[PDB]
RNA sequence: GGAUAAGCGCUGAAAGCAUCUAAGUGCGAAGCCCACCUCAAGAUGAGAUUACCCAUUCGUAAGAAUUAAGAGCCCAGAGA
RNA sequence: GGCACCUCGAUGUCGGCUCGUCGCAUCCUGGGGCUGUAGUCGGUCCCAAGGGUUGGGCUGUUCGCCCAUUAAAGCGGCACGCGAGCUGGGUUCAGAACGUCGUGAGACAGUUCGGUCCCUAUCCGUCGCGGGCGUAGGUAAUUUGAGAGGAUCUGUCCUUA
């Protein structure tokens, strides 16, 4: 789960521990392995719910 | 419930060329993450069986930016099991002779060994000085740093 | 550069100059056969696979006298390889006259094979002591250090043995008497009966 | 010669660590400290 | 220091390319080459030369300042051209003119000989005193070196060949 | 042969000197490695070369059965 | 030496024969320095384990001694190397004897004679020769060489003089 998501996010230069702490600093999704589960063909979702990490941090 | 996992990947595997280098890079940095793309680590689609095994080439391997002495005191070994089987190959030597092993010998310190690991471990591609050979399929050169 | 294409027919002694009593041999001195020359562009190496033996219909092959097919015509028996070359033609060359590499020859046989053998027999370690009320003699020895718990390799123990070529550096005679059909050498040429002798000379010279 | 525990014997002389070994330069023959 | 900081003049026409160990200096030998520091840090002036420090640490000025000492033996190394001090005292102890690799007989059952590779401008006064040429100090000072290589000094009489100070403290004995 | 250990070098730098060293350059051993000989592509990466047979019949999908080039059985004997 | 942690439903413990291997605190051969080394012959240490490192007399036994030697007559480790390879001179049966101790039964490594050492190789490992497959055709010859081994020693005399 969180190797081929730091896999994906790694695709878009981003590192887990910072992910999952623009996660925490995220929404009211902390969801997380169905949000592994996103490597099937989401760019959408994957590097939507990654903007939404990107203002998270922001 | 039960099958929310997904290979993806088993038996529709993927096969991607990659022209890996830099004259002088760094012989761990650039070894781990070509170990990681030999895998496909960094591909978004792993499995313990995956076979992502990367078409990883390098040429014009000349130089590791060999920080410290370690052309002098890098000194490799081995054993045949002839008994009293020191025979060494050493530090600088044979750098400039054939840097091959002096690679992926050091990517097999890198790899899972097992036999998936030998088998894209024993499926790199190796090149000295090269401009290699067998453009007949498509190249793509990777990055530069360590990521 | 020494095209040596031929057997011996066996051992002997004559004295040569001056007396001086020489166990001398031979070889058999047939003409050379040699193929073309190879270079290092097909094939890194140097050597020519000289032909010999001249077969009968019999003991040839679509590849043999498939083999006169890239050599030119005279199937033979018996190919070996020779770097240090001249050169001439692409299947047969010239005779024994010429002499390109050293008298000192360093004579290749291939050595006779006397078969499985006792461990001294060419091993040359001590045979074991016979009288005294001890059992052991003819039995080489142990070689087991007890604190692997191994055995190593390396020590020769027995061994189906003979058919070993060998490499005998500087075999010493001069400018060999000639013939149509003789070589004059020097006593323990090694090799067999019906061997090839074939020979490149100076390599320790 | 050898001493590792290097310690001054004429006048004027050197201590070098040379190549990472600490060596005695002197004029005399006679006394040529070698480190050990 | 008190080298880096202080000047050395180029006179005569240097004619350096500034490029890299490409630095050539001229003189009656000519335009020779020999090295550069690294490449960088070196400000090769003009009818002078000041070369800048990057930073004052002992690898930083001290080791352009050793390339101060260097260009400077370009400098008044092709100025002349030189030698060191040889001379061959011994009993028989002779040495003689074989073209440019020439005799030096000590008496061992080989005889002895000098090669230059590109500077000999050589002159044999006599089997006693000799001298070379060469413009580099390096080449000067390993060529006389390669004449020590041959037959050393005594501790005891004068044998080897000379250097004119050598604070030989010969022993003795009987 | 080459790399050298130890050792001995030139020039040199804090330290204007000095200094075999810090760069930069040498010399230097039965050590090492190559070179001398042998085993050697099951060296799976299984090499590279030389020649031959070729590209058959059966729905052949699957295969099956010929058969070339051969290779072998079988026999004789030993240089083995 | 000490230690009792495996070994009492078995760890056979001397010495030797055979067969070796490695280590270097190097015995010789290699180089180099210093010398209170004129050399010749020496002392001395630094780097060096490539190779080699004697044969007999006596001692069951190590150590050690003698002879004559060479390049030298190395030191150790390895179940004081190796008994499903071997011997059995040594304690380590029972005998018998001495000396000495114990009334005695016996004892005291104190001596000495004699004294009871099996294994038809299953695996792994060794040595040598084969079959089955593979090396995107079947063959048949040729070799390169990735790699692996072997081997490395040493006088003596003359010249240089």
């Amino acid at each position: 789960w969180i190797a081929r998501i730091n896999a994906a996010a790694r695709m878009n230069g981003l590192s887990y521990s910072k992910l999952m702490h623009g996660l925490k600093l995220a929404d009211i999704e902390v969801n997380r392995k169905m949000l592994a589960d996103i490597a099937i063909a989401d760019a959408a979702a994957f590097t939507a719910l990654a903007e939404e990490a990107k203002k998270a941090l922001a | 419930m039960m099958k929310t996992t997904f290979m993806a990947n088993a038996q529709n595997v993927d096969r991607k060329w990659y022209v890996v280098d830099a004259t002088d890079v760094p012989l761990g940095r650039l070894s781990a993450v070509v170990a990681s793309v030999l895998r496909g680590k960094n591909k978004p689609t792993y499995t313990p069986h995956a076979d992502t095994g990367d078409f990883v080439i390098v040429v014009n391997a000349e130089k590791i930016k060999l920080t410290g002495k370690k052309a002098t005191d890098k000194v490799y070994y081995s054993h045949s099991l002839h008994p009293g089987g020191l025979k060494s190959v050493t530090a600088g030597e044979l750098r400039e002779k054939n840097a091959v092993r002096l690679i992926e010998k050091s990517v097999k310190g890198m790899l899972p060994h097992n036999t998936l690991g030998r088998a894209q471990g024993m499926k790199l591609k190796v090149f000295v000085g090269a401009e290699h050979t067998h453009t007949a399929q498509k190249p793509e050169v990777l990055d530069i740093t360590g990521l | 550069s020494k095209g040596i294409l031929g057997k011996k027919v066996g051992m002997t002694q004559i004295f040569t100059d001056n007396g001086e009593l020489i166990p001398v041999t031979v070889i058999e001195a047939t003409p050379n056969t040699v193929l073309q020359v190879k270079s290092v562009e097909t094939d890194g190496y140097e050597a020519t696979q000289v032909g010999f033996d001249t077969l009968r219909e019999v003991l040839t092959n679509k590849p043999a006298k498939g083999h006169a097919a890239k050599a030119n015509t005279t199937p033979k028996r018996f190919v070996r390889e020779f770097k240090g070359l001249e050169g001439a033609e692409v299947g047969a060359e010239i005779t024994v006259d010429t002499f390109a590499a050293g008298d000192v020859v360093d004579v290749t046989g291939t050595s006779k094979g006397k078969g499985f053998q006792g461990p001294i027999k060419r091993h040359g370690q001590s045979r074991g002591p016979m009288a005294h009320g001890s059992r052991y003699h003819r039995r080489p020895g142990s070689m087991g250090p007890v604190a692997a718990n191994k055995v190593p390799k390396g020590k020769k123990l027995a061994g189906r043995m003979g058919n070993k070529r060998v490499t005998v550096q500087n075999l010493v005679i001069a400018q060999v008497l000639p013939e149509k059909n003789v070589i004059l050498v020097k006593g323990n040429v090694p090799g067999a009966k019906k061997s090839l002798i074939v020979v490149k000379s100076a390599i320790k010279a | 010669k050898v001493r590792p525990s290097v310690k001054p014997i004429c006048e004027y002389c050197k201590v070098i660590r040379r190549n990472g070994r600490v060596m005695v330069i002197c004029p005399n023959p006679k006394h040529k400290q070698r480190q050990g | 220091s008190r080298i880096g900081n202080k000047v050395i003049v180029i006179p005569a026409g240097v004619s350096v390319e500034v490029n890299g160990a490409t630095v050539t200096v001229k003189g009656p030998k000519g335009e020779l080459v020999r090295s550069f520091n690294e490449n960088i840090t070196l400000e090769i002036a003009e009818n002078e030369i000041t070369v800048k420090r990057p930073n004052d640490t002992k690898e930083m000025k001290m080791l352009h300042g050793t390339t101060r000492a260097l260009l400077a033996n370009m400098v008044e190394g092709v100025s002349n051209g030189f030698s060191k001090a040889l001379e061959m005292i011994g009993v028989g102890y002779r040495a003689q003119l074989q073209g440019t690799k020439l005799v030096l007989s000590v008496g061992k059952s080989h005889q002895d000989e000098v090669e230059a590779p590109e500077n000999i401008k050589f002159v044999v006064a006599t089997p006693t005193s000799i001298v070379v040429e060469g413009i580099s100090k390096e080449a000067v000072g390993q060529t006389a070196a390669y004449i020590r290589s041959r037959r050393s000094p005594e501790p005891y009489k004068g044998k080897g060949i000379r250097y004119v100070g050598e604070y030989v403290r010969r022993k003795e004995g009987k």
